[PDB]
């Protein structure tokens, strides 16, 4: 959401203070967690800013 | 005359000190303790008076 902040706001993905446009989401439970954890996915846990 | 012109100017620097509604009268305050999103609201306050 805009004007957000977090490790995801921060880091990984940052929308501008006056975004126009829609956020969508659905949880992907079957199709993404898989048996022993699924690795394919990650996230940047640090920047320099 | 001279008297006037001192007291209007006088007024018009004391208004400074004001907050119109603000946490505070000094941009700093604001701009050190608020986020980006949160201190548009304040600096509008201050901006207004």
């Amino acid at each position: 959401a805009p004007g957000q902040t977090g490790k995801i706001a921060d880091y990984n993905y940052k929308l501008p203070d006056d975004f126009t446009g829609c956020v969508i989401a659905w949880n992907s439970n079957n199709l993404d967690s898989k048996v022993g954890g699924n690795y394919n996915y990650r996230y940047r846990l640090f920047r320099k800013s | 005359v001279v008297n006037q012109n001192a007291q209007a100017l006088n007024t018009l620097v004391k208004q400074l000190s004001s907050n119109f509604g603000a946490i505070s009268s000094v941009l700093n305050d604001i701009l050190s303790r608020l986020d980006k999103v949160e201190a548009e609201v304040q600096i509008d306050r201050l901006i207004t008076g």
